[PDB]
């Protein structure tokens, strides 16, 4: 979504450091607000010690500082994030891969299910686009990027989704719960039906085709369950009460205290405090990493591209099994037909690229 | 064949206590929910409580909070309901049912 | 609190007659309602769960219906036996409140 | 559960100090009466230091403060949390996945039992039931929240998830161990009866469907795993154990102790230990999050909604092998027929992500 | 094995606290005589110090004691137990769920090997046998537990789970390796002439028999992995090391020296090492979850129940493929048969537990 | 390989004090040489101090041994130790799993090549063969010690594991490539050829039997991939750096300066670091953990013994598929035959672990 690949490909000078200089999804944009809220309350506090206190109540604000300073602890706060933000991104990775994509149901569809006559055409058309709505439905459910592209059932249909027969048959059958496994019964049911017209050869070929839906279903029903199961909330309000407490320390202990008054540790005035902003964007930013991906499917600039895929699917999909079923290019002899082994050629960049095989560490490279 | 055998019937004071009891039998006493209710005349059944023989969970009626106690006796496999501070107006009919969704047996009372 | 509304407070009618009893709930109970027989002196006796459903012992002529907040029980060619004292009670949640009752009289 | 994966949808603002307000299912009601068992022991200390001991006494409290916080050592005790609540979280979505949804064999037995006929209905009906008996029974075995609805093998017939033949069959079987096994078997048999009876085609339809059976079974032996196979105690004692240890010293150890004397550290005396208390939310609210996952079938308010998941399949179930058995709507020509690259369209609120089609990192984008 | 399960069911006021009062698999029990050789050997030091040692050579034992106190350090032990027990917990679960459960082939034999005549019943018996025979076999290899039960060949026989013709089969089949793996064998080829005798129908049906086989195989297989590849030694030794050098520290280290001599960090006399010991708790208590589950097939508290799992599946085996082949209930109509929407009842405690169906995070509730 | 398994099997006093007393494949042998490098170095910069420089040089070293000494830090040295090993670890376990075990191929052969005659016996035993020629072929490409047995193609036939002519075709196809594949390649293409002779009855059968053999093709790919895809070059030798910085600090650091001049943290001379190697033996022995898992096809102590399976595999797959082709023991009715819920005798040790059944967390044991 915020891919940035090919700018790492190489580990050069500046691989991590160019990264910096980039606002999309970046840590700047995320800690905007935060930092200045952040700033504004260092400084005027900064103004109130400096400005306004008397010399008594000065010493009672630096009495207070050293105390707030000694409670700003990273060790506990870098444990407690490290492993909360482990277990985001692990459920984030796994929310990606439980998106259904249609190419494996695609294949079988397109090469199984025969007939060249409009009917044949319309038939496995309409198999894909059976799978295509049990994940666009499913996706709607818990992608508010996707929802607010259908918001209403109407709009599933007036897309092209769905056709308005079949939102006539899906009003008819009456439940109380997400009727997005609707489509994926449909088709297993359409499969079969398929099969007694002699479109589908074998049973081999059409439990194969079953399969492959139901291996669908099942990405539907992780996402499902990834929607529905949150992260435990207490765990979350721990993560953010550890990260607030460190902030709060350091709102009054990171105060430049009198440089005069000579207390160990606050022998320089500085008034910005450099490091202790860097510490923000440092445990305020990894927070962040969690606070986007916690849910990948909302509109964050890094949360994922659900609509795209759904366009992509669709095209896809359809012109696989329609204008490419039993239609192959014309069989020629391989340019390598009588070179048992071939040597493909190089560019001139990629000639050092050539090695020779890698036989295993035990042999001798002789 | 299940059957709930209460105590007798009493007769005390204002001000004191007391404690019936309800002997389940036919049945595992431990896997059904005994409730018990009053029954006044010309009043509705009123729900005093429940509880829950395995654990001895209790769940009161809010109107009962201070005047009812319930506990069980797993070994013996009988109910237990104490009344306390005991008016003229604790005086009814008190019944010990088992529920399955309902409650679909019943003490003499 | 769920409130429970019976009615007819009572019915008089004769054998061979059909009579409909009618329980009301404040709130939206579903199908958790249950119908009790008890006959003066007596222990009461369940006769239809979860609103339709009839118990054991109880003959075709009991039958109950309803949900939401709409129940009712009817007794189609009564008899000597079925002449006594009758209520409901609601089975969704705590407390389960029952009805006001009705006194089926000859 | 306690789901708020919308609300965390974006990254925003205050996406994560929203929830620091919310009470269901969060530290607040979990720390509760800990929390006030601990600022009660405190201010208890706190008072007998301040109004009771002698001045003598009051140097050996000080003394043994010094001692006591000395221990409070944040480091040992973050870690073995850490990685003890990782365990924790790591069962208990594992516990989540192997909860058996009948969705997979659903759609098999829909398309692949034959009979539009009351017996191919009374069929087909009755192998889903088998299934979801199987789960119903292994839920009440290991879910508090199901057992309280399930007490007793009388209310699971009563509830209509086992009929009274069922259950003298039940009972006919005499074995001392937990049946839940015994509908997994029925459905084998009755699978293999509707086969002979022809009304399962082939036979490779037949081993889908068992299969899809032995999966569901698998799901079930999961659940009683996590169930019979507790955390080691020992383990579990070890973190309770650690974790106590720190709020024993700070009881002691973070008393407000005489400014006058002095005490290199303590410097102020605020009455109330507001960094310590919010320690207390981390770590105590930290072994909580644990506590409450430890058993995800209980009735916390982050603990799982068995009871809805049971009402849901079955109304699914039955539903989609019954009024949905090769039950289809109408067949037609999808809106985009002859359209082989389709622009389905966008909202006004979601044009922004209709985007370019990502063809790979190494290709120039332009 | 020490199930706690249920008391943790719910996270409320001493879910963990009541852990502490258990002795069965509890910490105590497997620290005891380490923590009082401890214990003694404290105490005898403080006693050599306060009424042995001279003047002259109390000041260096003082010396000698904030030596060793330096060299008590947390943080690198935590490290090194963390990683290390979470390997071993890791081991733990895997070799549970590597324990062979007859339950699938069970599920197939039953059905797929036809015959009502003592010859079919001979055969599916004589299966299941073969498969909890492997079983058995990789069991008395890999556990102490199981084979105190069955320490010779002879003991299997009569105990009933070998015949024997089988255990003379056995013994003239000459292999100098584990034979756990010839019962395996056996019933691919006894699955394999089942079938020729025209016992089981279709080849879908018998490799679907022979692949649950080759299952049950794998799992076999990986237990006799985890018993033979050990965790490394030198890897198990160094977190004894490093465990032991902290203890050995904290013996001299922790002493409580004189109060007179003023030494920082040493103002307080207690006698007795709370804190120190409560770390001792901590550490030891952690090497012992290791210590306890780095062989689970053991004789510990916590090691795996084998032998109760061998009873129950012989039980259960047989009587799901015997008394229960083609043997079902009386089919009747469910009691939803004409209710689409069925609205199961809840006892009084649960109707709470009654929620509207979970749409997806996307939908507006209302 | 250095199992001590059974040492470890229940959790009692000496468990684990017990392998500290152990030689082979331990923390000693490895750290050997390191050690008295380690220990000559430190004792020789001792004497230098004690006998050679001079009472202004002494100052400056003493100087220097402060500076040393504040940099062996162990927390960042501890944190990468444990990613880094737990990395090795993780691949040490996977490339176990990864060698291929006849065992699944070895069930299918010898129940589904049909044949009582030589043909059919030759055919089985061939088919096997190429199985394990597969492996072999891998292993010595991965593994040293085996390489070392089978240093040259002449010695893999000369062992009876391929014959003269399969290593004439051997050599007849030209590919500059390993070619471990081959034997895999003519397996599949022999599986083929024995079912157009009738000899594998159904294509499922012969499908079924080509899976097993492409999942010994995969478990050859894993291994030439962890032998290919070392782990990154830079990240062992960052590790190692890490390592030795620390023990270069301690080198100096660690040196035992004058007590006279009472340096704050240097009162005592014991002119043995008894706590400094203490942390040697700890993390130069952690970071040998990794040194030897790195490559566990190696010749440690602790590495896979290879060999040993290669042994054991040709007995066994060759025994199984021909002289327990459809060989099978006198078929009895078992010692249950009448007995529905049979209870198995226990020895008199071990009938304390005759449990009653565990139904479920939630049911009453009553
Ligand atoms: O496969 C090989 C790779 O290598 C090349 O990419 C290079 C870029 O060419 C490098 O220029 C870039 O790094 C550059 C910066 C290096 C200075 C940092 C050194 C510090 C290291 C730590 C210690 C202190 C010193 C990395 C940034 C350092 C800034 C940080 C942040 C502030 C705090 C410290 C320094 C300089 O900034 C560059 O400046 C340019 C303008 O500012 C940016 O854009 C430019 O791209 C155009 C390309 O035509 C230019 O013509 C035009 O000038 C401009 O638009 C670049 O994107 C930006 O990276 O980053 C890449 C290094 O991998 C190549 O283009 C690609 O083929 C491929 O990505
Ligand atoms: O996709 C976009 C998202 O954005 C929007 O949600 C916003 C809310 O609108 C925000 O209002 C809310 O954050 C608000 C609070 C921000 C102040 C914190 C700033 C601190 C950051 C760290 C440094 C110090 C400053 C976050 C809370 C901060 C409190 C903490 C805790 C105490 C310690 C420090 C501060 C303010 O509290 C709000 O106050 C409201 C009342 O108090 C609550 O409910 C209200 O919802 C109604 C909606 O109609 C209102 O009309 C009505 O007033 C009231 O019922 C809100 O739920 C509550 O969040 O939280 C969300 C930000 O993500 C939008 O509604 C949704 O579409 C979607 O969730
Ligand atoms: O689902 C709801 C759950 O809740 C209930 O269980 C409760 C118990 O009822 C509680 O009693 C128990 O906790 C009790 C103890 C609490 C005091 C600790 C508070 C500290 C918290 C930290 C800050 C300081 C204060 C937790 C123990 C605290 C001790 C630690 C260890 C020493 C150091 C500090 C304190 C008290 O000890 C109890 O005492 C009882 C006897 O001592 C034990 O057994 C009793 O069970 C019988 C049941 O009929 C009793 O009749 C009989 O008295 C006796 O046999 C209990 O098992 C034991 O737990 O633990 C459970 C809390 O989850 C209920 O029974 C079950 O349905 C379910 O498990
Ligand atoms: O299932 C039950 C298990 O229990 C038994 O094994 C015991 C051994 O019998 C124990 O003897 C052994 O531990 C013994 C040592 C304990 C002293 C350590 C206590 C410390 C704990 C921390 C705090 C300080 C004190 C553990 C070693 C402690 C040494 C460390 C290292 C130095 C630094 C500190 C202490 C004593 O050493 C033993 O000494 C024996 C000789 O030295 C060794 O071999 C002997 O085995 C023969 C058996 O017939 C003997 O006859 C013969 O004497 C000799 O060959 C043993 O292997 C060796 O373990 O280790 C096992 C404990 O699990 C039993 O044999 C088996 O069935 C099974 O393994
Ligand atoms: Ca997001
Ligand atoms: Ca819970
Ligand atoms: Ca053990
Ligand atoms: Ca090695
Ligand atoms: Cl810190
Ligand atoms: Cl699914
Ligand atoms: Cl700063
Ligand atoms: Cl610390
Ligand atoms: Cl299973
Ligand atoms: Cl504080
Ligand atoms: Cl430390
Ligand atoms: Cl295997
Ligand atoms: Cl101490
Ligand atoms: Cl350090
Ligand atoms: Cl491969
Ligand atoms: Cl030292
Ligand atoms: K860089
Ligand atoms: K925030
Ligand atoms: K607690
Ligand atoms: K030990």
């Amino acid at each position: 979504t915020v891919t940035y690949t090919n700018r790492v490909a190489d580990a050069r000078l500046g691989t991590f450091s160019q990264l910096l200089l980039q606002w999309k999804g970046s840590i700047y944009k995320l800690l905007y607000s935060e930092f200045l809220i952040f700033i504004s309350l260092y400084f005027a506090i900064s103004l109130v010690y400096r400005l306004i206190l008397s010399e008594s109540q000065r010493l009672m604000f630096e009495k207070l500082a050293l105390y707030c300073n000694s409670y700003a602890e990273l060790i506990p706060v870098s444990f407690v994030l490290g492993f909360y933000v482990s277990l985001v991104v692990s459920r984030w990775w796994a929310q990606y891969e439980s998106i259904p994509w249609p190419d494996r149901i695609m294949n079988l569809v397109s090469c199984n299910v025969d007939g060249e006559d409009e009917y044949g055409r319309l038939l496995r058309r309409t198999l894909m686009r059976y799978s295509n709505l049990c994940s666009v439905l499913i996706l709607r459910s818990v992608s508010t990027a996707v929802y607010k592209r259908f918001p209403s059932m109407e709009h599933v249909v007036r897309a092209g989704l769905m056709t308005p027969e079949e939102h006539k048959k899906f009003e008819s059958l009456n439940s109380p719960h997400n009727k997005f496994w609707i489509p994926c019964v449909w088709f297993s049911n359409l499969a079969v039906k398929a099969r007694n017209e002699g479109r589908i050869r074998d049973s081999v070929l059409l439990q194969g085709i079953l399969n492959e839906l139901n291996t669908l279903r099942s990405q539907c029903g992780r996402l499902y369950g990834y929607d529905w199961i949150s992260i435990p909330l207490v765990y979350t309000q721990v993560v953010t009460v550890a990260v607030y407490s460190f902030f709060l320390a350091c709102l009054i202990g990171r105060q430049f205290l009198d440089p005069e008054k000579a207390y160990p540790g606050h022998e320089l005035d500085l008034f910005v405090p450099v490091f202790t902003f860097l510490q923000f964007f440092f445990y305020a930013g990894w927070l962040k990493v969690a606070e986007q991906l916690i849910n990948p499917f909302g509109e964050d600039d890094d949360d994922f591209e659900t609509n795209w895929l759904i366009d992509r699917n669709l095209q896809v999909s359809l012109m696989a099994v329609d204008e490419m079923h039993q239609d192959l290019p014309i069989l020629e002899k391989d340019l390598y037909w009588n070179e048992p082994d071939p040597q493909p050629p190089y560019t001139a960049a990629t000639a050092e690229y050539k090695r020779p095989s890698f036989l295993g560490s035990t042999f001798d490279i002789s | 064949q299940v059957q709930l055998q209460q105590s007798g019937p009493e007769l005390v004071r204002p001000g004191a206590s007391v404690k019936m009891s309800c002997k389940a039998s036919g049945y595992t006493f431990t896997n059904y929910w005994m409730h018990w209710v009053k029954q006044r005349p010309g009043q509705a059944l009123e729900w005093i409580g429940m509880i829950d023989p395995s654990k001895s969970e209790t769940t009161l009626n809010q109107k009962f909070r201070g005047k009812a106690t319930l506990n069980v006796d797993k070994s013996s496999n009988t109910a237990y309901m104490q009344l306390s501070s005991l008016t003229s107006e604790d005086s009814a009919v008190y019944y010990c049912a088992r529920e399955v969704y309902y409650f679909d047996y019943w003490g003499q009372g | 609190d769920i409130q429970m509304t019976q009615s007819p407070a009572s019915l008089s009618a004769s054998v061979g007659e059909t009579v409909t009893i009618t329980c009301r709930a404040s709130e939206n109970i579903y199908s958790y309602l249950t119908w009790y027989q008890q006959k003066q002196g007596k222990s009461p006796q369940l006769l239809v769960y979860n609103a339709k459903t009839l118990t054991e012992g109880v003959p075709s002529r009991f039958s109950g219906s309803g949900s939401g907040t709409q129940f009712s029980l009817k007794i189609n060619s009564l008899q000597p036996e079925d002449f006594g004292g009758y209520f409901c009670q609601h089975h969704y949640g705590t407390p389960p409140t029952f009805g006001g009752g009705t006194k089926l009289e000859v």
